[PDB]
């Protein structure tokens, strides 16, 4: 984005598209880096006093 | 042979034949010491029937509970090889092998001791564990280790210091060491454990609560 009207126009004729609104130029939705530290969720295991290595 | 055995087997000999199984039942019968100390009103030592009612067995020759009947909280016979009986289940059970088997409690020797409505339960098993690894030799991996964990288990629930899936843990490792031991010392770890929480679970939670509501 961020370019005059004109050309945008000639971009929208040539193409019939209106191609200003999907462009593939990333500029605001670029997922916002250091995120919040995770913490990671434990599955079916290490509940304790079933967790016999026999049965699985 | 035990004492008990030894000093009761001149009698046999010198007096009738079969004499002495006319006390109590069929297959465990005779005389036995009974010991009942703790909290019960001067406690003492005495010889009765084999066979005979627990609640007689602690009013009628040892005083009685310290603030009637009602006060008492829990009854161990035989010693520290026994898990713990309620109230409830000591309102009729006698004090025989198979009675107490049927109860699912091995009766040692002669130990009948209680313990009040007052007492730390969890303190009082919890240093029975700690004499457990004063005294226990260490030839075994499962009995050293294993009171080895279940002294600090039951230390950090004293202080109530864990989540009810170490209550269960608790309960895992008290399985796996029985059965496991040269020695029945072993499973005489194992027994008390086990009795209390197949009994006095609701007290461990309540325990345990009190910790979280106190620390968070
Ligand atoms: S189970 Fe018995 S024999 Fe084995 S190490 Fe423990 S006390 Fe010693």
């Amino acid at each position: 984005a961020s370019a005059t009207r004109l050309i945008q126009g000639l971009r929208n004729w040539a193409s019939g598209r209106d191609l200003q609104a999907k462009l593939q130029l990333r500029y605001q939705e670029i997922s916002k880096r250091t995120q919040p530290p995770p913490k990671l969720p434990v599955g079916p295991s290490h509940r304790l006093s079933n967790n016999y290595y026999c049965a699985r | 042979a035990n004492v008990e055995t030894v000093a009761v087997s001149p009698t046999i000999c010198r007096r009738g034949g079969a004499w002495f199984a006319s006390f109590g039942r069929e297959r465990n019968s005779g005389t036995k010491l009974f010991n009942i100390s703790g909290h019960v009103n001067n406690p003492c030592t005495v010889e009765e029937e084999m066979s005979v009612p627990l609640k007689e067995l602690i009013e009628k020759h040892a005083g009685g509970v310290t603030g009637g009947w009602d006060n008492l909280l829990a009854v161990i016979p035989g010693g520290s090889s026994t898990p713990l009986i309620p109230k409830s289940v000591c309102e009729t059970v006698l004090m025989d092998f198979d009675a107490l088997i049927q109860a699912q409690t091995g009766l040692g020797t002669a130990a009948v001791i209680v313990m009040d409505r007052s007492t730390d339960i969890v303190k009082a098993i919890a240093r029975l564990i700690e004499f457990y690894k004063h005294e226990s030799c260490g030839q075994c991996t499962p009995c050293r280790e294993g009171v080895d964990w279940m002294n600090k288990v039951m230390a950090r629930f004293v202080r109530g210091d864990a989540r009810p899936a170490e209550i269960d843990s608790l309960w895992e490792i008290s399985k796996q060491i029985e059965g496991h031991t040269i020695c029945a010392l072993g499973d005489g770890a194992a027994w008390p454990v086990q009795g209390l929480i197949r009994h006095f679970r609701p007290e461990l939670e309540e325990r345990m609560q009190r910790f979280a509501q106190q620390h968070q």
